[PDB]
């Protein structure tokens, strides 16, 4: 039996270190009028504008490639005493495939 | 006599072998170790939290596991002792699957706006004598201003047993059976409903077996 | 036990952000660098806000524009008209 | 309710002996008929269209009393009861899904 | 009746103080269960508080000693335009192939990091 | 039925109107006891005196505590408890002793079933602190059995009155730990003047000892 310890070291989002500029895949699995609420693996989905270029390949299902910039996009401001997270990471789509 | 049928599931332990329905993979792959940042953890979700890697918290799925199995045991004896069973979340994109596995069991399911006094002000609610649940699941224990529920509070207030799926941001105080583990993803919501669906389908049809045995005994 | 993490300093660590002019030295003879941290119609000590020169560099500038200006080197209300065509560094937008 | 069951065989009866005192003892006294009845038989001279005398079936005088929402069991019957608003958020819950599988598919 | 105090303890050890007295005269249907399978931690409130002085959070960072070549890797040779999958377990990416044969030379037997690390990027190279 | 409701402050409270001006609404508390340990106060307002008294019972009655006491009598131990401004300190006494306490506490005790014991308020006297302070320290007693339990040694009693006996009164439901207790000679408490005054005869008050009612 592997332990969680092990689960986690040989695991692909504890192999990626900084999410920052790493390209990942992503399926598209909501459409809201133009924006796309696609998913790449983590804990959050990005939601991302329609590419105008080739912009009826984009459905439902579509695997995309992201360049990913953060994983859960989050700050604290003036009088906080916790963050506010946007519960939505954030990522720029540079295609399909 | 019938406290044989209320009473013997309550010295085997895990009566309903509800201990093969979940492994620290199946969670894993649920993405259920996957938390929030530092900067929006508890104090109270500190001794549940394995570490932090890249400031993105992680959950013990060791821990997981065992409130899971206590989770979902009592959830099982209260089905099988036909309690009511209220399914409590604030999502919006997990509203439709919780009122569907609602009602694929036979269970119940808040997941719009909390009206104030709907545990509390029951009976001038909604009418004199109602029977108010006898456990209350919250799939997500925060509303949508990211604070805990008015439920968590009115539910201890009223003396109904509450288990919760736990994450890094929330107040595991007022829960009685608390389930560290990620809601934010929906593999790992997905696991939770098929989970509870599981245990409390089976905790009712086995009580139907029983009832059937000692009737024709 | 083997996969178990393990205490060390942070890797991935960026070194961290540099003043352009960390390392170099300011004088008080360099009205070529001082006039580019000044305001060409007014002649402005620029901010930090502006400059994005650390505390260290902000303070020497600062002393140096002003030692040069009243030693006779710098012109006080203008940018000498020779330096309004060298390498723009500061973070201001007049035109438009 | 004992109350609109009675008052239905109330209104059958007196419906039927409302044609007896005017003339169409034949069973088919129409609502039509009945209101000229009532407003011959008593005058009403009421400026008030409700404040003057009424046979209609019980029915529509008196309200819609809701059912019992929960058995002796307790255990209610819809399964959004503890919203309070089991109808509405019923049917929207019903209008999301179709929404949906529409989406997955395609006064 | 019943105990509306949230605060003072959990509802177990309300329900059943109250039960001993005498003023719950039924047990509610949840007391057996939990008295035969209770949970780790009592239901007990407790107020939240800011750490003020010199008082640390106890959770610590994730760091495996792959990550000293991971973040070497990144430097030199940066991402590349194999990307990462994510959605399927058992994903070896390039990085992942670079760490498995630099601490596999590793196990053999080197030294000096920077002769391991020409001996590795030529054997990716190949 | 074998619950009784006792009040504890009438107040009539007052709030200014636009249209009315001083508008009166009678605030009142009152407490509710079963002399077996449920008790619990509560707070009813109106603007009738009636209504207010039955929406403070009524509402107690479903905000109960539940005191544990020593032998049915007394209290476990000697509580002190400042409540923002209230200070109550209250000692366990021996059978016989009577309620030796303020009025509003005699009352209360007489709901809890408490018989014996001593208590001196100081600081504010305010009515809606002292009950609320009272409830706090009851209702966090220490008990013997929790107290075997959390130190893993026998609790025995020394009374003067039998002797040298010993009386085992709560003994661990676990295992017994082995080593003994810390002697901590000379120990670090924080002790009370006027304990230690009373203990040394210096404490000379013409009110302190009166001869007074029974409880
Ligand atoms: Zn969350
Ligand atoms: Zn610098």
């Amino acid at each position: 039996v592997e332990s969680f310890a092990s689960m986690l070291r040989h695991s692909p989002l504890t192999q990626m270190g900084p999410a920052k500029d790493k390209l990942v895949i992503g399926r598209i699995f909501h459409i809201v009028e133009n924006d796309l609420y696609i998913d790449f693996g983590g804990k959050f989905h990005c939601v991302c504008r329609r590419p105008e270029v080739d912009g009826e390949k984009y459905q439902k299902g579509t695997r995309v490639r992201l360049r990913l910039l953060d994983l859960e996009l989050t700050s604290r401001f003036l009088g906080a005493t916790t963050d506010t997270t946007v519960l939505e990471a954030n990522a720029v789509l540079l295609g399909i495939q | 006599f019938n406290d044989k049928i209320l009473n013997e599931p309550l010295k085997h332990s895990d009566f309903f072998n509800v201990k093969e329905l979940f492994s620290v993979r199946s969670l894993f792959d649920a993405r259920v170790h996957l938390g929030h940042k530092a900067g929006c953890r508890h104090r109270f979700m500190e001794p549940y939290i394995f570490g932090s890697r890249l400031d993105h918290d992680i959950i013990d799925l060791e821990q997981t596991a065992t409130h899971l199995q206590l989770a979902l045991n009592f959830t099982a004896h209260m089905a099988y002792r036909k309690g009511i069973i209220l399914f409590i979340s604030r999502n919006r994109q997990f509203s439709y699957l919780i009122e569907n596995m609602a009602r694929d069991c036979g269970e119940y399911a808040h997941t719009r706006y909390f009206r104030g006094g709907m545990l509390t002000n029951a009976r001038l609610l909604f009418g004199p004598t109602v029977r108010l649940p006898d456990l209350i699941i919250f799939l997500h224990t925060l509303n949508n201003i990211f604070e805990p529920h008015v439920a968590v509070r009115d539910a201890a207030k009223m003396n109904i047993p509450t288990v919760g799926i736990v994450d890094t941001n929330c107040n595991p105080c007022l829960i009685t059976y608390p389930v560290p583990g990620n809601d934010d993803s929906p593999l790992a919501v997905h696991l939770y409903c098929r989970l509870f669906q599981t245990a409390i389908t089976r905790a009712k049809e086995k009580r139907q077996q029983v009832e059937a045995l000692y009737r024709l005994q | 036990n083997e996969d178990l993490p393990i205490s060390m300093e942070n890797p991935y660590k960026e070194p961290l952000k540099k003043c352009i002019l960390c390392g170099k030295h300011v004088d008080y003879k360099n009205v070529q660098l001082l006039s580019q941290f000044v305001s060409p119609f007014t002649g402005c000590i620029y901010g930090r806000h502006i400059t994005g020169l650390c505390g260290k560099k902000q303070k020497e500038i600062t002393k140096a524009i002003k030692r040069a200006q009243i030693m006779g080197f710098m012109p006080v209300t203008y940018k000498d008209p020779a330096y309004l065509k060298d390498p723009k560094v500061c973070n201001i937008r007049y035109r438009e | 309710e004992d109350f609109i069951k009675k008052q239905i065989e109330e209104f059958n009866i007196g419906k039927r002996h409302l044609a007896n005192m005017m003339g169409e003892d034949p069973e088919t006294f129409t609502q039509e008929d009945i209101d000229r009845a009532i407003a011959y038989l008593f005058p009403s001279g009421l400026f008030e269209k409700r404040a003057r005398p009424v046979m209609k079936h019980p029915e529509q005088i008196f309200p819609r009393q809701r059912a019992i929402q929960w058995g002796e069991d307790g255990r209610p019957f819809h399964y959004l009861f503890y919203t309070g608003k089991q109808s509405y958020y019923s049917l929207m819950h019903d209008v999301y899904g179709m929404l949906l599988n529409l989406e997955k598919h395609q006064r | 009746a019943g105990s509306r105090l949230e605060t003072v303890g959990s509802i177990f050890s309300r329900t059943r103080d109250l039960v001993r007295a005498g003023v719950l005269k039924e047990k509610p249907l949840w007391f057996d269960v939990y008295d035969a399978f209770p949970p780790l931690r009592e239901p007990v409130f407790q107020r939240p508080r800011v750490r003020y002085g010199k008082a640390k959070a106890p959770i610590q960072d994730i760091w495996y000693h792959e990550d000293r070549i991971r973040a070497k890797f990144y430097s030199v040779y940066g991402s590349g335009q194999r990307a990462f999958d994510l959605f399927n377990p058992n994903f070896k990416s390039t990085c992942q192939r670079f760490v498995e044969k630099y601490t596999e030379l590793q196990k053999l037997g080197e030294t000096d990091e920077e002769k391991l690390f020409v001996e590795t990027g030529k054997a990716l190279l190949a | 039925e074998d619950f009784d409701t006792r009040i504890l402050e009438v107040r009539n409270v007052f709030t200014m109107t636009a249209k009315e001006g001083r508008k009166k609404s009678i605030r009142v508390l009152v407490a509710v006891g079963n002399g077996k340990g449920a008790a619990g106060f509560s707070i009813g307002k109106a603007t009738d005196r009636m209504d207010a008294f039955r929406k403070a019972k009524n509402r107690a009655v479903h905000h109960l505590h539940y005191i544990e006491r020593y032998e049915d009598h007394t209290i476990f131990h000697d509580i002190s408890l400042r409540f923002k401004r209230t200070h109550i300190k209250m000692k366990k006494q021996p059978k016989g002793y009577g309620l030796r306490c303020h009025r509003a506490i005699i009352t209360i005790c007489r709901l809890i079933g408490i018989k014996d014991m001593y208590a001196k308020v100081s600081g504010s006297i305010n009515m809606l602190s002292l009950t609320q302070g009272l409830f706090r320290g009851l209702s966090r007693q220490e008990t013997h059995q929790q107290l075997a339990d959390k130190k893993g040694l026998h609790v025995v009693e020394i009374r003067e009155e039998c002797g040298p006996l010993p009386i085992v009164v709560a003994s661990p439901r676990g295992p017994l730990r082995k080593d003994p207790e810390p002697e901590d000679e000379v120990p670090d408490v924080k002790l009370d003047w006027e304990d230690v005054k009373t203990a040394q005869g210096m404490k000379r008050s013409v009110w302190s000892n009166l001869k007074r009612a029974a409880t």
